[PDB]
DNA sequence: GCACAATTTAACACTTTTGTCAAG
DNA sequence: CTTGACAAAAGTGTTAAATTGTGCTATACT
């Protein structure tokens, strides 16, 4: 300041004083730190799978056993979005595939009342978040509510992802009855797999007693 | 019942890659490794060792 | 009209799932509660996934196969089959990148692997906990530099962004034997019971008497 | 043929359930010493010896 | 078992009601409730293996 | 644990004195006219150099870079705007700092009585929102009641904000809550109803009936108004519940399929469209058109006779007549074969 | 009426099957006799 | 009965609870006009 | 929980199209 | 196969009623 007199000779943040006329600088290195999914997205952005291969390549012919080992288990990986020509940085995602309606139906039975899927309320209680969110990063509102509800948004998503792989799984409020995410059609003996694609109901049956 | 162990066993570990594109310790199967020293002889190349 | 011999498998990436997307749910509504039409831009929503009658677009303009596939300058709706909402997913847009928990609790972890990271310390990174460092900027850290692919947390994070600070508390009627604005030193006394813990300047906070 | 509005909504016993019909049993709403369902104008109750 | 536990359900719903309101005027008739209870046994009687 | 986590890091932070809290408002309120006194200057909107300032405050290019794929742009309506200001003589550069503070403050103040909007959203759960969940539509209830105090009014700023707490938590469960959507007077009026059920239930000490309870509601209250909005009342069922006593069971296989045809219905429909054909074959020329140009067989859309009398150049009235002799006179031949006689239901 | 049964093509559940692969931002995609894309879902999803 | 802490005052005034379903002669209940029974129950007794 | 602007709906006055009848 | 005359049905336009979407209050309460 001071029209080109005064000048601070140190790194750091600077302070701008009305009261008592004085621009004081504060010691500190402007760093960047980002913490959560974005972060990791950089870093998996910006990750050379060619370099780290010639890289661990020298790395395994180490004569240790260990570091050759996780050298090896590492390349492996490496090595795969190699090969398949797909890259890492898609492993974190910015759009959410929404499942087509038929897929998760919503139909009234006898009597009247409705019905609905589970996945509905998940594919629901995840937009409620993503949105509330969404409108706080436009009105100016401070750090700590953001990193706490960008946090629901992390846990929420993959609640309709994995459901349980990550603390008490989300049920309807009122009952104990777990919410079946994607992965919880998959998997399991009464799942999509076992059940409705190396076995089904058939057509033209029946059955008695001998 | 003999089905069922030539299942068991068709997997190797291995060992010194030699000039295959492969690694130490990359464990895959039988018939493979078999068919890829195969060729490698006829190429010239060194085959590559492996255990059961 | 072509053989089926083959099966592959690939990671989806966010600009393909905005491919596959034919629009972005934004109300996490399901339907009205007395007419119990898909909402504008509800889950269910027609105008997006397709009609829920065959040949007919929402207002009822286009009832044909007379017209097929074009889309209404009314409703918006697609005029088609209804059996298209099985195959027709959504998007939803997310605000902050966030990853798929599969890679993240997977046993071999592949983001965790990649990366080079550890379950237990990817766990709070991606969960929003402890900063991680991107470009240092010329940092240091309880004397030995801080580098890349290291982990913070919120104290030293700030601590090196916006420097340290040290608050002492006055009781009422006692007075600093210290200007305001001077340079005080660790172990120097700013009051009777204050002892300055370090070097830099000390600042008045709310003054009882003038 | 007249398209009526109204159609058809009966009850037919099932597939090789059959006998004879020994009580009838009707409580619509509405109706003294009896709660219905919200929604549910009346409810038919056959017995089948 | 099922009618203590049921009616500790209730002895909350009593300890937020009179913590409010008028502490003056104030009557167990205000401050019981029935679902915490009827609820708790409708419960057991039904869903209890 | 994101429970705990929220918990700690508003416990970070210590909450405000008396002295610290009207100060705060002080500042914040002289920032937020400093603006505008901003905008009598070098003739910006309200809103515009306010937004402004955040992007130089709230952060680098991270503010302006997500919220949305479209908000406003950086580069172009923002970049010019903090060159705009930055010349400016020594009498309204001030009030542009007075403006970065002052803004400032008040994420203070809102951090500072955080850990008042945790404790409130706390007797509300229940909702179907868990803590977390309902604790942050509540905290941005809190961002309204800061924007909006006065401290010239010498009220402790708990009193302002509690109030637009509970506003926001109470506009988020008539809002969200149950899984389909209702309108925001309705969701509140069923809430008085079962409010006046659980009280005369509880004063008469046997359950009501639809009629005393409308009864004690008020005019216009009816027998059928309390269970019409009752119906309405009770939320759908999860497909997951399951059935019996087994544990292999669901509700959802249970639910059959009428949006798609059924083979039998495809045959059906495929021989009433072929038998109809060949019955069509036995007709006059111009009436085996005319017919099907009437029932809309043709490009599916049905024509009046103004467009059929057009089509072949008679009248109106000729055509109703050939429609006429048409369907009777395949009344004959029906009447006879007894193909067609069937899909009576 | 008579004619031996056609050749059946898509069983359904594998579609469903595939699509809810896709929620999971998994790409699932059918070949032919040479690395060929292959379209399951006839005029459906195609956008 | 409610009764005030500090003033001393009593107030009692009898309320209602709810519907216990009763046995009948048989030893069975009827839930939702249904004919249900209560089967006994066994674990191991309380104690060290 | 409420005063109320916002937007939707049923309300209804009335114009025009379309099925229709006795007579050429 | 053809006019002219009509009533019912389907339009077309402006309203009154209702239904739904919103901002907000001030003792203090962290
Ligand atoms: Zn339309």
């Amino acid at each position: 300041a001071d029209g080109g007199k005064v000048k601070s000779e140190i790194y750091g943040r600077v302070e701008v004083d009305l009261v008592r006329n004085v621009v004081r600088v504060v010691e500190s290195y402007d760093i960047d730190a980002r913490m959560g999914a974005e972060a990791i997205q950089e870093l998996l952005k910006e990750l050379d799978l060619e370099k780290l291969e010639r890289e661990l390549l020298e790395e395994m012919k180490h004569p240790s056993r260990a570091r050759r080992a996780k050298a090896r288990k590492r390349l492996e990986v490496v090595r795969a979005f190699l090969d398949s020509g797909n890259r890492p940085e898609w492993m974190i995602l910015e759009a959410v595939p929404v499942l087509p309606p038929d897929l998760r139906p919503m139909v009234q039975v006898d009597g009247g009342r409705f019905a609905t899927s589970d996945l509905n309320d998940l594919y629901r209680r995840l937009i409620n978040r993503n949105n509330r969110l969404k409108k706080l990063l436009a009105q100016g509102a401070p750090e700590i509510i953001i990193r706490n509800e960008k946090r629901m948004l992390q846990e929420a998503v993959d609640a309709v992802i994995d459901n349980g792989r990550r603390g008490s799984p989300v049920t309807n409020p009122g009952s104990e009855r777990p919410l079946r995410s994607l992965t919880d059609i998959l998997s399991g003996k009464q799942g999509r797999f076992r059940q409705n694609l190396l076995g089904k109901r058939v057509d033209y049956s029946g059955r008695s007693v001998i | 019942i003999e089905i069922v162990v030539r299942q068991m066993l068709k997997y190797v570990e291995v060992t010194d890659p030699g000039d295959s594109r492969l690694l130490e310790g990359q464990v895959l199967e039988k018939w493979d490794v078999e068919a890829l020293n195969e060729r490698l002889i006829a190429e010239g190349k060194v085959p590559v060792a492996w255990k059961p | 009209k072509k053989e089926v011999r083959k099966v592959r498998i690939a990671l989806a990436s966010p600009e393909k799932i905005r491919s596959w997307s034919y629009g972005e749910v934004e109300k996490p509504e399901t339907i009205n509660y007395r007419t119990l039409k898909p909402e504008r831009d509800g889950l269910f929503d027609e105008r997006i996934f397709g009609p829920i009658k065959d040949y007919e677009c929402a207002c009822g303009k286009y009832k044909r196969q007379r017209f097929e596939g074009k889309v209404c300058e009314r409703c918006g709706v697609e005029v088609t089959r209804s059996i298209v909402r099985r195959y027709r997913m959504g998007h939803i847009e997310l605000a902050t990148p966030a990853a798929h928990i599969w890679f993240v609790k997977d046993v071999p972890s592949k983001i965790g692997t990649l990366l080079d990271l550890s379950a237990t310390e990817l766990e709070q990174v991606l969960y929003f906990n402890k900063y991680i460092v991107l470009d240092p900027k010329g940092a240091v850290l309880d004397g030995v530099p801080v580098e890349k692919r290291q982990l913070l947390t919120d104290e030293e994070y700030r601590e090196l962004r916006y420097g340290k600070q040290e608050t002492y508390p006055l009781p009422a009627g006692v007075d600093a034997l210290v200007k305001d604005g001077e340079e005080v030193v660790k172990g120097q006394e700013l009051a009777p019971g204050v002892v300055s813990r370090m070097d830099g300047v000390a600042l008045y906070r709310f003054p009882r008497r003038v | 043929e007249k398209a009526r509005d109204v159609k058809d909504t009966s009850l037919r016993v099932p597939p090789g359930e059959g006998g004879i019909v020994v009580g009838r049993l009707r409580l619509r709403r509405g109706d003294p010493g009896v709660e219905l369902k919200p929604g549910v104008r009346e409810v038919v109750r056959v017995f089948v010896a | 078992d099922q009618f203590r536990v049921g009616l500790a359900r209730l002895a909350r719903g009593v300890r937020e009601r009179m913590v409010m309101g008028s502490p003056d005027t104030l009557t167990p008739a205000k401050l019981v409730n029935s679902r915490p209870l009827e609820a708790a046994l409708r419960e057991f009687f039904s869903r209890s293996q | 644990d994101p429970v705990r986590q929220y918990l700690h890091e508003i416990g970070q932070v210590p909450l405000l004195t008396l002295e610290e809290e009207i100060d705060l408002a002080r500042k914040v309120e002289e920032g937020m006219e400093a603006i505008k006194k901003l905008s009598e200057a070098t003739g910006l909107d309200q809103e515009l150099i306010r937004e402004v300032v955040r992007a130089k405050i709230l952060g680098t290019a991270r503010i302006q870079k997500i919220p949305g794929l479209k908000e406003k742009p950086d580069p172009k309506t923002v970049e010019e705007v903090d060159g705009k200001l930055k010349s400016l003589p020594k009498e309204l550069k001030r009030y542009l700092h007075i403006a970065r503070e002052g803004e400032a403050a008040r994420q203070h103040l809102i951090e500072a009585n955080l850990r008042l909007v945790v404790s409130i959203a706390k007797k509300y759960t229940g909702r179907g929102l868990s803590f977390l969940d309902l604790i942050q539509e509540g905290n941005q209830g809190l961002i309204r009641a800061v924007e909006k105090f006065e401290y010239k009014r010498r009220f402790k700023f708990s009193t302002y904000a509690t109030w637009w707490i509970r506003q926001a938590i109470n506009r988020a469960i008539a809002d969200q809550a149950r899984t389909i959507r209702i309108p925001v007077h309705m969701v509140e009026t069923i809430n008085k109803l079962s409010r006046t059920a659980r009280q005369l239930q509880q004063e008469l000490g046997r359950e009501p009936s639809y009629e005393e309870i409308a009864e004690a509601m008020g005019p216009g209250w009816d027998a059928k108004r309390v269970e019409e909005t009752l119906k309405i009342a009770q939320e759908p069922v999860s497909l997951e519940t399951p059935i019996g006593d087994e544990k292999d069971s669901f509700y959802g296989d249970f639910i059959p399929d009428e949006n798609l045809p059924s083979p039998v219905e495809a045959a059906a429909q495929s021989l009433l469209s072929e038998e109809l054909e060949k019955a069509l074959s036995k007709l006059s020329e111009r009436e085996a058109m005319v017919l099907k140009l009437r029932k809309g067989l043709i490009d599916g859309r049905e024509h009046t006779l103004e467009e059929v009398g057009a089509y072949f150049g008679v009248t109106r009235e000729r055509i109703r007549q050939i429609e006429n002799k048409a369907l009777r006179k395949l009344k004959y031949h029906e009447s006879r074969t007894r193909k067609l006689r069937d899909f009576l239901e | 009426k008579g004619e031996d049964v056609p050749e059946p093509s898509v069983p359904e559940s594998f579609r469903v099957l595939v699509k809810e692969l896709q929620a999971l931002a998994l790409d699932v995609q059918t070949l032919d006799e040479k690395d060929n894309p292959v379209d399951i879902f006839e005029g459906l999803a195609s956008k | 009965q409610l009764i005030h802490k500090d003033t001393g005052l009593i107030k009692e005034d009898e309320v209602f609870l709810g519907h216990l379903p009763l046995m009948t002669e048989d030893g069975s209940f009827i839930i939702n006009g249904a004919d249900r029974v209560i089967v006994s129950q066994i674990h191991r007794s309380p104690g060290v």
